[PDB]
């Protein structure tokens, strides 16, 4: 599975730049695909997301109608054409998965974005610790607090948990605040009730230490957290 | 063939075999027991099913 | 269990008269469409007779239209064929062949290799 | 030859007489203080459109929600029982198909027809496509049953008078069951997984040995094909419907047959079986285009599911006893409770 | 709308898989399926060949753009009353008889009227092809063949004066071949009640006019199911 | 005087009324999905709705006012038309369908249908308003201009229905008598003769003399009113009788 990137670089203000991301690995023509940004220094954001057959089209409302989204298929293609760039564009780019069905796990695979650089009613998710220096071995709870509640009338609770190690892309660890996603160690586990999650990490080891983020998937917008840096 | 025939008949005639009545007892026990948890048998509240 | 036996048979010389039966046993006779086969020595098997439910319909091969003739009492449970002037290329071995379904006319593969409700068989000979 | 046809009627016998001396009471009367169920009545809670042709089998999923059914189209589609949402549609290879089965885990998905092959699709797979994952192949003739064990581990009972016992990972028969004189046309696993017993086209049934590969027990009583076996929860006893038009219920202890199940009016021929949760109610599809309920413990019927207009072939109650999902020839399922 | 913001992708996607179901309805419409049948000495390998362990074997024609595909069982065993149910949603059954051999007319008569007189083989409607017809003249014209040796009432059948139509054939030959017609489309129509018809033929190993054989039948067993549909016949 | 006529109309009307309620019973939501049996249940509709009419106006014509008449007449001969174009596409789709026998099967839409279905209620209603408008209030045309117009156009529409039917009932014999022989014909001549026949001769006359005889201005007889409540009688005999021969016949 890759999802490569290409585009990025320097930009002067009021210009215009498209961003491709070529899926090769798996069946790109059945898979929905957001682009999800990330500033300098500052925690994630969701910026675009366009559906498998490209039926629905979502954008962010901070470049709602100054954005474009656009797949192609038989090309096996993703682009994001964006226009009258500013100064807060400035940031990398990601490009992730996500397939929907009962019992899928949207957000598999995040790519390896590009770095592009110039020269109200939505659920507000509260991360309040930002930094939790311990030592290996030890068991560490991270807590994460929502706006409103997050449990659906169906049952299910839309929180997942992502981490980000220094210097690589994010990786799915818990989808819908219970499951555990496949390919990562047991000891990581996620409870909760709604409006208060934690994420529970047994017997502590090294390349575990990052950024946690915390998202919410219950209705568009998607927000993140602001992230607990896990240091030593 | 005519030799798997008699030896399979000659492994199967020795074997012990309970009454009928234990048998319908077991049944109908087992039954009895487990007559609460059905909702085909015992039908559950609309609030419940999710069909 | 199905079981079909048709100790009826015996030796008689061109030109003779034999008869043969059919004890059937283990399931409701009246139902079913019992047929009447028979296999040649170095000759696989064919169907000779044919019989209905209640017996108003019947069917032959040809070879005995004119000779051979069969009935059934589903009072007593049994098959009879009754075989006159016979020619030598009638020694062979009889079979009481029953029908897979119930209320049924059609009914397949009555004289197959290895068919289930299917007697043991009895062996005329002509000489 | 000579004596051997002699001695096998004499154990025969001897075997009747044995099954005679333990038999002082019938299940008749045994069961006559019972209060009955009177009239079991349900209704379609949902109806999955969407197959083209007749459709031949279905399995539920362990979760009581995923269910999968198997189109002569040459189609497998895995539903969402619930919102009757189409989770996953899978196109064969060869067309002619009478059996699906569901993985107990529910990674894998099977299905087997008349090309005498078993092909195990892998559902949870990455790239996000169902792709086939094994082709077992061996037998000489069509495929009618086939249930899994493990996610290693599949038993298959074709019409060359035969089952076996198979390991996906290598591709090769571990056991064959050998014994049967006709088509075997399907069969149940035991609760426990040690033991399964499978109903063929010589009117009889037999109870195996899963690990050995022997034929621990053979049971008699019908008196035609046998289309549908189905075991009941305790794991005692078993339940077989026929060409027949009659339906039967055998012991594994008593070693006889204990109640049939029949009436004067219906002769069709039953294609499926099943059994609720408790035991309590026998379910049987039929050829005259609409199910049946029965009082598995007194033998009356106590309720009809009628909703299709042709022949139903599938059958199966779900693990928790929510629902009852029937298919039939016209290509229609339909969710009842 | 009482829906998540991931029910909707589902609802979503069932939705494409529907459209794709459509499309594959569309293409499994246009298509004609046959099933063969015959023994072996019938020679259906020829037929099969002029068409320009698995237990089936498939193959695909087309006639003036319409698509037929053909299946043939190959590995099973030879009981036929549970695998022959499948074969009911086909446009017709396709018949090969061996009529030089009259040891094997008998049994070939017995497989006919078995097949026609099945519970779900009821609406199919079949399609005769009495093969090896060279063979059947040099056996009859050469003589040492004595059809009444095996159907006892050859002997006393005439001809239907009325239709005989033959492109300069010894009459000895016709009275044989419409004797064979006469036992199959007498089996044919002993009871039918109106529903499938037998259309029988007459072929060679060498004939190149089967494909369209089977195209007219086709044309006029699809003209009939509109009849019917339209309760006209 | 004539009144055992509007009786007999009556009696038509429930047993019409009745044959097509239950035929919408039986064909409501199951039983078939071919384009026949479409085309069956829309023309039972539009009979139903045409029969409904016609039994409460001539209910009215014993005792009861000309306001529930004024009511009454366009949602009749709405149906009316309905009723005859879903005639003429049955008969169309009869000639076309033994015409091309393979098309009709393998390559035809599945919905068409239905489509067309819905397009002949919209051009009836179409009409409907027109006569509501170019000839009643809008510009006050009861006999200047524009009805005469409006009065043509509907009488070549109604000439156009029949034309169509009769065609297309000649080529389907035309095509099966120079066809082949071996199938019993006897059925389909009497299907199509009673068809033809019952067609004409019970839904013609009552449009044709109702939208001839108002504008034609000779009307002075007693005799030539009598027309009028015949051709009422035989266009009620014709929606009773349209859904007993297709359908009992078909599903005996
Ligand atoms: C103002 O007549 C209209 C006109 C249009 C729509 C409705 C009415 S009406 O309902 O009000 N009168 C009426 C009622 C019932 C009948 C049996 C006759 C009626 O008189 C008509 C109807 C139709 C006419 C026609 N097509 N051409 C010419 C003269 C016409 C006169």
């Amino acid at each position: 599975v890759q999802l490569v990137e290409s585009g990025g670089g320097l930009v002067q203000p009021g210009g215009s730049r498209k961003l491709s991301c070529s899926a090769s690995g798996f069946a790109f023509s059945s898979f929905g695909m957001h682009w999800v940004r990330q500033a300098p220094e500052k925690g994630l954001e969701w910026v675009a997301y366009i559906s498998s057959g490209s039926g629905t089209i979502y954008y962010a409302d901070t470049v709602k109608g100054r954005f474009t989204i656009s797949r192609d298929d038989p090309k096996n293609t993703l682009f994001l054409q964006m226009t009258s760039l500013r100064s807060e564009d400035t940031a990398m780019y990601y490009c992730v998965r996500s397939i929907y069905y009962y019992g899928s796990s949207p957000f598999d695979f995040w790519g390896q974005g590009t770095t592009l650089t110039v020269s109200g009613s939505d659920i507000v998710m509260t991360q309040a610790t930002s930094s939790v220096p311990v030592t290996p071995g030890e068991s560490v709870s991270i807590s994460c607090r929502s706006s409103k509640s997050l449990l659906h009338s169906n049952g299910n609770t839309y929180l997942y948990w992502f981490l980000q190690r220094p210097g690589q892309s994010p990786q799915l660890l818990i989808y819908r605040m219970s499951n555990l996603a496949s390919g990562v160690p047991d000891r990581f586990s996620g409870s909760g009730s709604g409006t208060a999650f934690t994420l529970t990490i047994s017997r502590l080891e090294a390349e575990d230490v990052g950024v946690y983020y915390c998202m919410q998937h219950l209705e568009y917008p998607l927000t993140f957290g602001a992230g607990t840096k896990l240091e030593l | 063939q005519a030799r798997k025939l008699v030896e399979q008949l000659k492994m199967e005639a020795n074997i012990d075999r309970i009454k009928v009545s234990k048998a319908a007892a077991d049944l109908m026990a087992y039954c009895e027991a487990h007559a609460k948890e059905d909702p085909l048998l015992t039908p559950v509240p609309a609030s419940e099913n999710p069909f | 269990q199905v079981q079909l036996q048709e100790s009826g048979g015996g030796l008689v010389q061109p030109g003779g008269s034999l008869r043969l039966s059919c004890a059937a046993s283990g399931f409701t006779f009246s139902n079913y469409k019992m047929n009447w086969v028979r296999q040649a020595p170095g000759k696989g098997l064919e169907w000779v007779s044919d019989i209905s439910q209640s017996g108003a319909s019947i069917s032959y091969t040809g070879s005995v239209k004119g000779r051979f003739t069969i009935s059934r009492d589903n009072a007593k449970n049994t098959l009879y064929l009754q075989m006159n002037s016979l020619k030598p290329e009638d020694t062979a071995v009889y079979y009481c062949a029953r029908c897979p379904a119930p209320f049924t006319r059609d009914c397949f593969d009555v004289t197959s290799t290895t068919y289930a409700y299917r007697g043991q068989g009895t062996q005329v000979t002509v000489s | 030859l000579d004596q051997l046809r002699q001695e096998a009627e004499q154990l025969k016998n001897q075997i009747r007489d044995a099954r005679k001396a333990c038999a002082d009471a019938t299940l008749s009367q045994i069961t006559n203080n019972i209060d009955p169920v009177g009239r079991i009545q349900m209704r379609t809670r949902r109806t999955l459109r969407g197959h083209l042709a007749k459709i031949y089998a279905m399995h539920w999923g362990t979760d009581s929600r995923l269910l999968v059914s198997a189109s002569q189209d040459g189609k497998l589609i895995i539903w969402d029982s619930y919102t009757t949402n189409k989770v996953h549609a899978i196109p064969l290879r060869s067309s002619w198909v009478m059996t699906c089965a569901y993985a107990p885990s529910g990674n894998y998905v099977a299905c087997g027809g008349l090309d005498n092959i078993c092909s195990i699709y892998n559902l949870k797979t990455r790239e996000g496509n169902v792709r086939v994952s094994r082709e077992l192949a061996g037998h000489t003739g069509y495929l009618s049953c086939c249930r899994f064990l493990d996610d290693n581990q599949i038993v298959t009972s074709s019409g060359d008078t035969t089952c076996a016992l198979w390991d996906i990972e290598t591709g090769q028969q571990t056991t064959t069951f050998t014994g049967h004189t006709g088509d075997v046309m399907s069969l149940s696993l035991a609760p426990d997984t040690r033991l399964f017993v499978s109903g063929a086209c010589d009117a009889s049934a037999k109870l195996w040995d899963v690990r050995e590969g022997m034929c621990r027990q053979t049971f008699t009583g019908h008196e035609s094909d046998i289309n549908a076996i189905c075991f009941f929860p305790n794991g005692n006893a078993f339940a077989t419907g026929s060409d027949d038009a009659t339906c039967r219920l055998f012991d594994l202890r008593a070693d006889q047959e204990l109640m049939t199940y029949s009436h004067d009016n219906i002769i069709c021929g039953i294609t499926s079986v099943s059994f609720s949760k408790s035991g309590r109610l026998l379910l049987a599809g039929y050829d005259d285009f609409n199910c049946n309920v029965w009082d598995a413990l007194k033998a009356d019927r106590a309720g009809v599911l009628a909703g299709h207009d042709n022949r139903v072939s599938c059958l199966g109650v779900t693990d928790d006893g929510m629902a009852v999902a029937t298919g039939s020839w016209d290509s229609f399922l339909k969710i009842w409770n | 709308c009482t829906l998540s913001a991931e029910d909707k992708a589902a609802v979503e996607r069932s939705k494409m898989i529907e459209k794709q179901l459509q499309k594959d309805k569309q293409v499994y419409r246009r298509t004609l399926r046959l099933l063969l049948l015959g023994a072996d000495n019938s020679g259906k390998s020829t037929i099969v060949k002029q068409m320009r362990t698995s237990g089936i074997f498939e193959t695909k024609f087309q006639v003036d753009k319409v698509n037929f595909h053909m299946f043939d069982v190959g590995a099973q065993r030879d009981e036929r009353r549970k695998w022959i149910q499948c074969f009911n949603d086909v446009t017709a059954i396709i018949f090969v008889v061996d009529s030089s051999d009259y040891n094997r007319l008998q049994e070939a008569l017995n497989d006919f009227k078995s097949i026609w007189n099945n519970r779900w083989l009821r609406t199919i409607s079949v399609i005769l092809f009495l093969n090896k017809q060279d063979l059947l003249a040099e056996k009859v014209l050469a003589g040492k063949s004595k059809i009444e040796d095996y159907f006892p009432e050859f002997a006393r059948y005439t001809t239907p004066e009325d239709a005989t139509p033959e492109p300069g054939e010894d009459p000895r030959v016709t009275r044989a071949k419409y004797f064979i017609r006469k036992e199959f489309v007498d089996i044919s129509t002993a009871s039918g009640d109106g529903r499938h018809i037998c259309y029988p033929h007459f072929t060679c190993s060498v004939d190149t006019e089967n494909a369209r054989r089977i195209f007219n039948d086709c044309k006029d067993i699809i003209l009939q199911m509109n009849l019917r549909e339209y309760n006209l016949v | 005087q004539t009144l055992s006529l509007t009786v007999l109309t009556c009696i038509v009307s429930l047993v019409g009324l009745t044959g097509n309620a239950v035929v919408l019973w039986l064909l409501g939501c199951r039983m078939r999905r071919n384009a026949f049996s479409i085309y069956i249940l829309n023309l039972a509709a539009a009979d139903f709705l045409f029969l409904s009419g016609r039994l409460i106006y001539s209910l009215l014509s014993f005792i009861s006012p000309h306001t529930i008449s004024k009511i009454l007449y366009p949602v009749m001969m709405f149906s009316y038309f309905a009723g005859l174009s879903f005639l003429s596409a049955v008969s169309t789709e009869r000639c076309l369908s033994v015409l091309w026998p393979i098309w009709y099967r393998c390559h035809r839409p599945t919905h068409l249908s239905a489509v067309v279905c819905v397009l002949l209620w919209a051009l009836s209603l179409l009409r409907s308003i027109l006569e509501w408008m170019l000839c009643g209030f809008l510009f006050s045309g009861a006999d200047s201009a524009w009805c005469q117009t409006s009065d043509f156009i509907t009488v070549a529409w109604l000439i156009f229905l029949c034309v169509v039917l009769c065609g297309s009932s000649l080529v389907l014999l035309i095509r099966i008598l120079c066809g082949s022989r071996k199938i019993p014909l006897t059925r389909l001549y009497v299907t199509i003769l009673l068809t033809v026949l019952v067609f004409l001769l019970c839904g013609l006359p009552f449009g044709i003399q109702f939208f001839l005889f108002l504008w034609i201005h000779v009307d002075r007889e007693v005799l030539f009113c009598h027309v009028h409540l015949v051709s009422i009688f035989l266009s009620a005999l014709n929606s009773s009788a349209n859904p007993i021969i297709y359908f009992f016949v078909g599903s005996f």
